[PDB]
């Protein structure tokens, strides 16, 4: 759509590391990086995007933002899909990398893939979502599954960065009907209105 | 029982989109036969809270079922399974068809890199099957082709590793039987030690396998010579974690017999079913020598004298004066002293080694050392300003 910075966060749990999809979704989460790459990539010929793993390896930095996805796909075969995911530590270092960019202007967006329920205290991001607020940080939330074994931990988080959709506070849960990998995304507002899908 | 057709059906409904391996016929025969909680072969979440327990023998077909695995997930857990739970069935016979089928990196290397062999749960078989044949003939055949494979193990380990401790579980696993049958138990010890350590946080952290653990310490412990006697069991929580009757209890014992120093307590103690063994009748008198000297050191340390004499040794551990200068020198030897005895002037002059740890009463002792260090330094300082 416009000129943004979007920060991506892989999710690597024992639930990951389990049966989930048939391509081995460690492998396919690669994909759905490279959908919502391709698509951001091809709306504005200058982009930021980031790389950020925090799910069971301790929070880490992986690749800074670059407009080219071959050291993107090159990092995620080196890590673990082991351990817990947790986004206490994973949301919180994101806010310092939204400051890598080059021109403050951008829009600051940050999108997450929750596929597992986090055993994090849910107080840390009560303070979190407030701080947001004020920079005006889009919030991407992307549950996969989430919704049926556990509730909902990261509904205190945007009730607090709660606004309306023209600026943050975008809440999307995964189809539970099966489809295609990049459609699942194509309906959400994520890719749409973007140079492709 | 119905787990089968309900966890791994929630798992296989919501979680996963398609269904490839899940089919109404093949789980039909797992609850078939077995009814109870605990099944034989499952997928999913639930095969790894199956163990070994139920023994179900099953894990020969469910090798071969990985085929359809392909289609749902990659392989990691096939290697945790199938050779490696083998062991506790302990068959060395039909084990060996399937040491040749996999190999290292030929089955299970195409698309995935290196997970660290066998080690924990996920992992593709590399090294830890090269570790078992050496396993597998150390149980049956004699120690010759198993050191051979231990070789590229150890210098692999030390080569290639990570932050972790992995493969230095299957690897000290093999070394823990391995240095049991030979003589020295000064390295059967060292080994034991560091495979505890993995022990703990995972890999079967039950009291049934800490128990059978305890087992060696307790022979290596009393045995070896390197590390004082007793006092690495204090240390670490070792007898802690066992029970103090079923013949531990003459573990428990050893704590006041070597710290008293009765040689009639040490003829109670040990029976006839173990000091049969010729090593120990040769450390019978080697747990009273060491233990003594090391207290004669700090009993008469003053200020600069750590001067000993005969007197005080052979009254100690009553024991003649040709032995004074025999088994003293032997600890002298090993590191454990520098100084030597004199047999002219029948002095006995010992320098300090041992930094004897695990005191805690020297503590406060050594703290008014540091101001009496401070003050002749300050004193002296001070002087230097003036002039």
């Amino acid at each position: 759509m416009v000129l943004e910075a979007t920060v991506l966060v892989i999710d690597n749990s024992e639930y990951s590391r389990n049966g989930d999809f048939p391509r081995t979704r460690f492998e396919a989460q690669i994909d759905s990086v490279e959908f919502i790459f391709q698509a951001k990539r091809n709306s504005n010929p200058e982009n930021t995007v980031g790389l950020i793993s925090g799910a069971g390896a301790n929070p880490r930095v992986l690749s800074t933002f670059t407009a080219e996805f071959g050291k993107i796909l090159a990092g995620l075969h080196d890590t673990q899909i082991e351990g817990k995911l947790h986004m206490a530590t994973a949301l919180q270092i994101a806010q310092l990398t939204l400051k890598h960019r080059q021109n403050k202007v951008q829009h600051q967006r940050i999108v997450a893939f929750v596929c597992s329920p986090i055993s994090d205290s849910r107080d840390e991001l009560i303070r979190l979502a407030k701080t947001l607020k004020k920079n005006n940080v889009a919030v991407d939330i992307i549950n996969f599954g989430e919704i049926e074994q556990n509730t909902e931990l990261l509904d205190e988080f945007i009730a607090a960065v709660n606004n309306p959709q023209e600026e943050t506070s975008h809440l999307l849960t995964v189809t539970p009907g099966p489809r295609l990998l990049y459609e699942n995304i194509a309906s959400s507002p994520i890719i749409l209105e973007e140079g492709s899908s | 029982m119905f787990n089968n057709h309900e966890i791994d059906t929630i798992l296989s409904t919501l979680r996963m989109e398609a269904d490839p391996s899940l089919h109404p016929l093949f789980e039909q025969f797992e609850k078939f036969y077995e009814e109870k909680l605990w099944f034989q072969l499952s997928e999913s979440l639930t095969k790894f809270f199956d163990d070994a327990k139920s023994t179900p023998l099953r894990l020969r077909l469910y090798d071969n079922f990985v085929s359809k695995f392909y289609d749902k997930i990659n392989q990691l857990s096939v290697v945790k399974y199938l050779l490696a739970s083998l062991k506790d069935s302990k068959d060395f016979d039909e084990s060996l068809k399937y040491l040749d089928d996999l190999k290292a990196q030929f089955q299970e290397l195409d698309s995935k890199k290196q997970r660290n062999n066998g080690s924990k749960d996920h992992g593709d078989g590399i090294l830890l099957i090269d570790s078992e044949i050496a396993r597998t003939y150390l149980l049956k055949n004699d120690l010759v082709k198993a050191r051979d494979l231990l070789d590229d193990l150890e210098k692999t380990l030390d080569k290639k590793d990570s932050i972790p401790l992995r493969i230095t579980n299957s690897f000290y696993s093999t070394n823990s039987q391995y240095f049991k049958f030979k003589n020295d138990f000064n390295s059967f010890y060292y080994t034991s030690l560091l495979y505890l350590s993995t022990l703990e946080p995972s890999t079967s952290i039950t009291l049934a396998e800490r128990q059978q653990l305890a087992y060696d310490l307790s022979i290596s412990a009393l045995l070896g010579d390197k590390i004082y006697n007793f006092g690495e069991l204090l240390h670490h929580p070792i007898m802690e974690t066992i029970v103090n009757d079923s013949n531990y209890d003459w573990l428990f014992q050893l704590l006041n017999a070597l710290t008293v120093g009765d040689f009639d307590k040490f003829d109670s103690l040990i029976k006839v079913q173990i000091s049969k063994i010729p090593i120990l009748a040769q450390h019978e008198s080697f747990l009273r020598q060491k233990i003594c000297l090391m207290t004669l050191i700090e009993t008469v340390f003053v200020k600069n004298i750590r001067m000993l004499s005969f007197e005080d040794i052979s009254k100690a551990t009553h024991l003649p004066k040709d032995n004074v200068e025999h088994l003293v020198m032997r600890a002298i030897s090993l590191g454990l002293l520098k100084g030597s005895i004199d047999q002219v002037n029948e002095l006995v002059t010992i320098s300090w080694v041992q930094p004897r740890i695990i005191s805690g009463d020297q503590i406060t002792k050594m703290k008014d050392r540091l101001v009496e260090w401070n003050d002749q330094v300050e004193k002296l300082g001070k002087k230097m300003e003036a002039r």
